[PDB]
C-alpha cells in the first residue's frame, strides 16, 4: 500500500499537484493553499494524539469524522479533491486496519504537507 | 646457558632501595630470591636448590627484550683509540654524555657500539610514583612508584631450561615479581623461547680473554683481586629486609657489594650464592652472584 | 593438599561513574580540578589493584572480624591468611594477588562514538544560613566503562575446609562490593560497580573449580 | 586565597659548560685567544655570576637555593616566584654571558609533603627533557610542556598569559569554565574540533562584556589562528598559559 | 547489632519537568538552553545521587536539628549518623549510599511516540515599570519520565531501636522531597517528584523488613 | 512554630479561553495559529507555575509593596518573604512553591 | 560521496560561506538570513537521533530518520534562509545517503559543524 516508504510517495504525489498555470509567476503555482487544508489536519493530528493512550478499536467514530470532512471538504473546494486524488488518501484511509496502520498515515498527512511548504506552497 | 625466559609485564615495582623508586630492570638475585620462595610453597625447596648449586645453573640479571633481545653497554667501552674523532669539543662531549646515558644495547649493535658506533636510548617504559592513602589518618600517606612497560617491551633473563625451573617460573607468572604484588604489581606472562646463535655463540662461564658480565656477581675470594685490578665495573650495593615466616621482626639482610652487569674483566672469574641472613637467623638467606659473560674481542 | 593458583576473573562494569583519582603528575595536572586515576599511556582510566584490595578488606572487616581492630595487624586471621599481615610471621603475605584493572572496553565505545572515556561532573553547595551556591568541578570514568578483574588465590598450607571458607570470603567481598562502592564519593552516588562474566580457573595445579564456579554465578 | 597549594622545585644548567672552559675562545682569532688564563678569567666569571649574584635574583621571593653553580643549580620555593627566579636569572645570565651561552631549566610542580628524593628526581628528568630541545628550552610541570627559553618567556610568560589573564580576569565563573574547555580541544587538535573551537569561543565573546568586546573580538581570531596553523608551536604556548592561569586562579 | 545492607528501590516519576543541569562550556553545540545533566555515554537525563542527597539533608536539618546549624558539620548525630560528618570521628562513615538514577522507561515513552527526552520551556519576564518583555529557554526533562532510584542502608553497631528511629528519618526525608521538589526552578514548578513501588529488601546479612515495607506503603 | 508544610489545592477552571505558552517546537505541521504550552508526553495543555507565579507576584506588588518596586529585587519584605529574592540574604529562598497545573477534566469535555 | 570523514567540516564550513547574506542592510557586515532560533527545533532532532545512534540500533531508528527529513523540508518551506541553508549544504541529499550508523553520526556532526561556523562568522 503505503508504508514505512512513503515519504517518496508524498513527494511523488505533491510534485504531480494541480498548477494556476495562468498566473504572470505561475511557477509550480499550486491552486491549494493550507487554509483550505487546515480543519482536516487539526483533526488528523488530534487522531494521532489520541491513539496514544486510547485503542484502535474503540477511535474509529473520530476515523468516520475524518474521512466525512475529507469528502466535504473535497466538494467544498476543487484544488483539495484533487489532493486527495494525485495522494491516494481515500484510498488509504479505508486501509486503516491497525493502530500501526492508522498512526502510519497521520505521519502521511504530515509529510504531505512539509513537502507541500518545501516546493511553494502558500499558507 | 639455554633458553630466554622472556617475562612480559603491564605493571611492575621494582624498588631501588625506596618505595618511591623504580627500575626498567631487575637483577639475578631478586629472581632468584623469589625462585627459592616459590619452590618453599611448592613444596620443591630442597630440589631447586639442589639444581641451583650445580655448576650448569645459569642466571642472569632481565634485559630489556624488544622484538629481539637487548645487553647491558659494555662498562670501559668504547676505549681511547675507538672514540676520539677530529670533531669539535662540544660534540665530543654531547656525544660522551649520550654514550654516558646509555643502557642496553639490542644484540645487532653491541659489536657496532664497542667498534665505536653511537647509539642512544630508546624508551622501554615510563616511572612514575602515584599516591596511596589509607583512611585512617594523615599519617598513613605514601607513594610507589611503578615502571610501566611500552613498545613492546618485556624484560627477559637467559636460563638453563629444566622441567623444575619451567614450573617454577609459569607459577611465578601469577605471583608477581619485586613490587607491591598482593597490590597490583608485577604479573607477568612467560614465553621460553630459543636462544639466536648471534648471543648463545658469545656466552661461557669459563675464558682467558676479555668479558662482560651478564649477572650481577660477587667472585669467590680467590679470583676477586684479579677481577678487580684488570677489571671495569661498577659496584652495586644489596641491601634490604629478609623476606620470611621465620619470625615476625624484620631484620636487615647483611649489605653485599657486587659488579654490576655488564662489567668487563679481561677474564672470567668463578661466582658465589651467598649466605647474607642476619647473624644467627633460623635460616639461610640466599643472594644469588654467580656470572654468565658474554665474550668481545 | 597439593599447591594450585585459581585465578578469578570477571570485567567490571561501572553502574555509575566511578572516581579514584590523580596523583601521579602526569595525572595530577590541573586542566580539571579534581582528576582520576588514569594509566600514563593509554591516558585511560585505571583500576588500581590496591583500591580493590583496600575496600575490599576493609568491608569484609565489618563482617569477619570478632572484634573491630584499630590497625590492620589487629585483623582476624581469616582476612589476615588472605590479605596478609606484616607483624604476624604465618601470614607474612596472604593468599590473594590483585592486578591493576584496565579499561576493556575502549574500543567498543570508540565504536559506538563516544569521544572521553570521562565526564566531568558539576556539583555545588548551598551555604545553610546564606544560600548561596559555591560550585565544584570533579571528573569520573563514565558509567558503562568496563575493566579487566583479574584475582590470583593461592593454595598452599590451607585444609579443603580451609580453601572453602576462603572461597566463601572472597565471594563475600565481591557482593559486598556490589551493594557499596569503589572509593569515590560514594555516598554521593559515585562508585557504583558490577562484575560481568564471574568465573574462577585453575591456571596452576589441579584444582576442581565446578562447584566454585556454581557458587560464584548465583551470588 | 588565590593560587593553587604547591610548591616548586628548579634545576638549571649551564650549556655545554665544559666546552666552554675549554674551547669557547678557539673560534675567534684562530685558537690564539684559548690560552689558561682566559679558562681561569671565565672560571672567576661564572663562580660570580653563580654564586654571587644568583642570590640578589633570588631576593624577596618565597624560596630556598639549595645548590648553586655553573654545572648545577637547584632551588625549591613557592610556585611563581620559582618561575620569577629562573626567569630572572636567566635573563640576567644572557645579558652577563652577552648572548654567547644558555641555560636550561627544569621546573618541578608537587602537592605539600611530597618527599626531596622525590622533587629532585622528577625534576631532574624534567630539566634532561629541557636540554632535550637545542639545550635553550625549560621544561614546566611535563616534559610535554617544553619550550625554547626565548619563546617561553616572550610568547607564554608575558604574551599569552597576559591577554588570557586580561580576559578572563573580567569573566564570571560561567565564562571562567570554558577555559577547560579550551584546554581539552588543545589536547585533541583535530579538524572537526576547529569548528568546535570557533562554537566557543564566539559563544565566550558572547557571554564577555561590551567593554572588552572589541579587545576580545580580535583576540579570539588571534587564538583560532593559533588553533588553525599547521605549526603546533603556538597553540602548545596557549595550552601552557591557560593551566597557568588555572593554577592562577585556584581556591 | 550484627551487619547486614538494607536496599531501598523506587521508581521516580517526575510530576513536572525537572532542571537539575549545568554545564553550560561542555554543552550541546545545538541552541541557546540552559543544558540538563546527562549520562555521557547515552545522553538521557540523570538524576545525580548528589543532588538527592543534598536536597532531602537540608530538608531534614530542618525537621531533626532543634537547633539551626551554621554549616553541615553542625547537624545533629542523627542527620551526621545517617548521611557523614567529617568533623566527627564517630560518624566519618555514614550510613546511607544514594545511587545516580537513570532513566528506566525510556521503551515506555518511545512507545507512546516521543521525540526527545527533554523539553525546552519558554519562559519570559516583564519589566515592571517599562513592560517590556525578556524571554529565556530553559531545558527539563520529560514530565512522565522515569527513574530507577537505590539507597542503600549499613546496619552496624546500632540498637535495633537506634535502626528505628534512622528508618524514620528516611521516610520523613522521602516525603520531604514528595512535598518540595527535586532542584531546578522549583518555586516556579519545577521538580515535583514521586517515590512509586518503594520497598526495603535486605540483600546482604539478615534483618526484618515486613513492619517497615509496611509502614513505608504507608508514608510513600 | 516548627516545621510544617500546608499544602494549598484547587481545580482552576477556565471561565473563557487561555493562551499561555509554547513554540514552534512543540508546533503540529501546519499549524498557522499562535500555539500553547503543553505537556509534551500527551500534548494536552498545561498551566505552568512560572507563570501562576508571575502573575500572582506582579499583581501582589500593586497591594502589598507601597513602594516604587523597579525590579522584584525591590519588592517589600513581606512579598520577598513569600515568593523569594536572589539580592537578600534573609529571602533567598521562599516559602511557596507553585506547581505546573495539569488538565483533570479531558473526559467531563470528551 | 557527498560526506567524507575526510570532507564534511570544511564542506560545512564553504557552505556557511556560500550561505545567502543580507547585503541590502547598510549598518551590517555580511549578517545572515539565518538565525539559530529557525534551527532550533530542527538541530534538537539531528542531536536527539546521534544520542540514540547509540543505544539503539540503525533499523530502529528509521522513524526518526523519517521525521527528520519532513521537519527539514516543512522547515525550508516555512523560511527562506533555511532552504537557502539546506539547499547550500545539500542536507536533504546527504541524508538521502546515510545508510549506517557511520553514515548517520557524521550527517549529525555535520549539522554541529554547519552550525558552529555559522556562529563563527556572524549568527544569530
Amino acid at each position: 500500500l503505503t508504508d514505512e516508504n512513503y515519504v517518496d510517495i508524498a513527494e511523488k504525489a505533491i510534485l504531480k499537484l494541480e498548477r494556476n498555470t495562468r498566473n504572470r509567476k505561475n511557477p509550480d503555482a499550486f491552486f491549494l493553499t493550507t487554509s483550505k487544508l487546515r480543519n482536516l489536519l487539526s483533526l488528523t493530528s488530534t487522531l494521532f494524539d489520541e491513539s496514544k493512550v486510547k485503542e484502535y478499536d474503540a477511535l474509529l467514530d473520530r476515523i468516520a469524522y475524518l474521512r466525512v470532512q475529507f469528502v466535504y471538504q473535497a466538494g467544498r473546494e476543487i484544488a483539495v479533491k484533487d489532493l486527495i486524488e494525485k495522494a491516494q488518501i481515500l484510498e488509504a484511509l479505508k486501509e486503516i486496519k491497525d493502530r500501526e496502520t492508522l498512526q502510519r498515515f497521520c505521519r502521511y498527512m504530515e509529510a504531505l504537507v512539509a513537502y507541500f511548504k518545501f516546493y511553494g506552497g502558500k499558507d | 646457558t639455554y633458553k630466554l625466559y622472556i617475562m612480559t609485564f603491564q605493571n611492575a615495582h621494582f624498588g631501588s632501595g625506596t618505595l618511591d623508586s623504580s627500575k626498567l630492570t631487575f637483577s639475578a638475585d631478586r629472581i632468584f630470591s623469589a625462585l627459592v620462595l616459590e619452590a618453599l610453597k611448592m613444596g620443591k625447596l630442597d630440589a631447586f636448590l639442589a639444581e641451583a648449586n650445580q655448576d650448569k645453573f645459569t642466571l642472569t640479571d632481565a634485559f630489556p627484550f624488544q622484538f629481539g633481545p637487548f645487553l647491558p653497554k659494555p662498562i670501559g667501552y668504547p676505549k681511547h683509540d675507538q672514540i676520539d674523532q677530529s670533531v669539535d669539543v662540544k660534540e665530543v662531549r654531547r656525544q660522551a654524555k649520550l654514550s654516558k646515558k646509555l643502557q642496553f644495547l639490542a644484540l645487532e649493535n653491541v659489536d657496532d657500539y664497542l667498534n665505536g658506533e653511537l647509539f642512544e636510548n630508546e624508551e622501554h617504559a615510563v616511572i612514575d610514583t602515584v599516591t596511596k592513602n589509607q583512611p585512617h589518618k594523615d599519617d598513613n600517606l605514601y607513594q610507589v612508584a611503578t615502571t610501566r612497560f611500552s613498545n613492546d617491551t618485556s624484560l627477559y633473563v637467559i636460563a638453563n631450561e629444566s622441567d623444575l625451573l619451567n614450573e617454577l617460573m609459569s607459577s611465578l607468572q601469577y605471583s608477581g615479581l619485586g613490587g607491591k604484588r598482593s597490590s597490583g604489581f608485577g604479573r607477568f606472562e612467560l614465553d621460553i623461547q630459543n636462544i639466536p646463535l648471534e648471543l648463545s655463540d658469545r656466552l661461557t662461564k669459563n675464558h682467558s680473554d676479555k668479558v662482560m658480565s651478564l649477572t650481577t656477581a660477587l667472585p669467590v675470594d680467590a679470583d676477586l683481586e684479579e677481577a678487580m685490578e684488570d677489571g671495569h665495573y661498577l659496584l652495586t650495593k644489596s641491601s634490604g629486609f629478609a623476606f620470611s615466616h621465620a619470625t615476625n621482626e624484620n631484620y636487615r639482610k647483611q649489605d653485599l657489594y657486587k659488579f654490576a652487569s655488564g662489567s668487563t674483566f679481561s677474564k672470567t672469574f668463578e661466582g658465589q650464592i651467598v649466605d647474607v641472613r642476619p647473624l644467627d637467623f633460623p635460616h639461610a638467606v640466599l643472594n644469588y652472584a654467580k656470572p654468565l659473560f658474554f665474550k668481545l674481542e | 593438599m597439593t599447591f594450585a593458583k585459581i585465578k578469578f576473573s570477571a570485567q567490571i562494569r561501572l553502574e555509575t561513574g566511578l572516581h579514584i583519582g590523580g596523583s601521579d603528575a602526569f595525572a595530577a595536572i590541573g586542566a580539571i580540578d579534581s582528576p582520576v586515576i588514569k594509566d600514563p599511556i593509554t591516558n585511560l582510566p585505571i583500576i588500581p589493584g590496591s583500591s580493590l584490595k583496600g575496600k575490599m578488606r576493609t568491608l569484609l572487616a565489618k563482617v569477619y572480624n570478632e572484634k573491630v581492630a584499630e590497625k590492620p595487624s589487629d585483623d582476624s586471621d581469616i582476612l589476615s591468611r588472605l590479605f596478609g599481615n606484616s607483624k604476624d610471621k604465618r601470614f607474612k603475605m596472604g593468599r590473594l594477588i590483585f592486578r591493576d584493572a584496565f579499561l576493556s572496553n575502549a574500543d567498543e565505545l570508540d565504536s559506538l562514538g563516544v569521544r572521553s572515556y570521562t565526564e566531568v561532573k558539576f556539583e555545588n553547595t548551598i551555604d545553610r544560613i546564606t544560600a548561596e551556591a559555591n560550585p565544584r568541578q570533579i571528573e569520573r570514568a563514565i558509567r558503562n566503562s568496563t575493566f579487566d578483574f583479574e584475582l590470583i588465590y593461592e593454595i598452599t598450607d590451607e585444609n579443603e575446609n580451609q580453601v572453602e571458607e576462603d572461597f566463601k570470603v572472597i565471594r563475600d567481598g565481591l557482593k559486598l562490593l556490589e551493594l557499596d562502592y569503589l572509593g569515590g564519593s560514594g555516598s554521593r552516588g559515585y562508585g557504583k560497580v558490577a562484575f560481568e562474566n564471574l568465573k574462577a580457573t585453575t591456571v596452576f595445579g589441579n584444582y576442581d573449580v565446578k562447584t566454585l564456579n556454581e557458587l560464584l554465578t548465583a551470588e | 586565597g588565590l593560587g593553587i597549594k604547591r610548591l616548586a622545585v628548579v634545576r638549571l644548567d649551564v650549556d655545554d659548560l665544559g666546552a666552554a672552559f675549554m674551547a669557547g675562545f678557539s673560534q675567534q682569532g684562530n685558537g690564539q685567544y684559548s690560552t689558561l688564563s682566559r679558562s681561569a678569567t671565565f672560571s672567576r666569571s661564572m663562580s660570580l655570576f653563580f654564586k654571587v649574584y644568583i642570590n640578589q635574583f633570588a631576593s624577596d621571593k618565597k624560596l630556598s637555593i639549595i645548590y648553586a653553580g655553573g654545572d648545577d643549580v637547584f632551588a625549591i620555593g613557592s610556585w611563581q616566584d620559582i618561575i620569577a627566579f629562573t626567569v630572572e636569572l636567566r635573563e640576567n645570565f644572557i645579558k652577563w654571558t652577552n648572548g654567547k651561552l644558555t641555560l636550561s631549566a627544569g621546573i618541578g610542580l608537587f602537592a605539600d609533603k611530597t618527599p626531596i628524593s622525590l622533587m629532585a628526581h622528577q625534576t631532574g628528568e624534567l630539566e634532561e627533557a629541557a636540554k632535550g630541545n637545542e639545550k635553550d628550552s625549560i621544561s614546566l610541570f611535563s616534559s610535554d610542556y617544553t619550550f625554547k627559553f626565548d619563546r617561553f618567556i616572550t610568547n607564554v610568560y608575558d604574551d599569552k598569559l597576559e591577554q588570557i589573564r586580561y580576559f578572563f580576569n573580567h569573566q564570571d565563573e560561567r565564562g571562567k569554565n570554558f577555559i577547560y574547555k579550551l584546554i581539552e580541544l588543545l589536547r585533541n587538535h583535530d579538524r572537526m574540533n576547529m569548528a568546535r573551537l570557533a562554537y566557543y569561543l564566539t559563544r565566550l565573546e558572547e557571554l564577555t562584556r561590551e567593554t572588552d568586546r572589541d579587545k576580545f573580538k580580535t583576540f579570539k581570531n588571534l587564538f583560532y589562528s593559533w588553533y588553525t596553523n599547521k605549526n603546533d608551536k603556538d597553540r602548545k604556548e596557549a595550552e601552557l598559559a591557560l593551566l597557568l592561569y588555572i593554577y592562577e586562579i585556584r581556591k
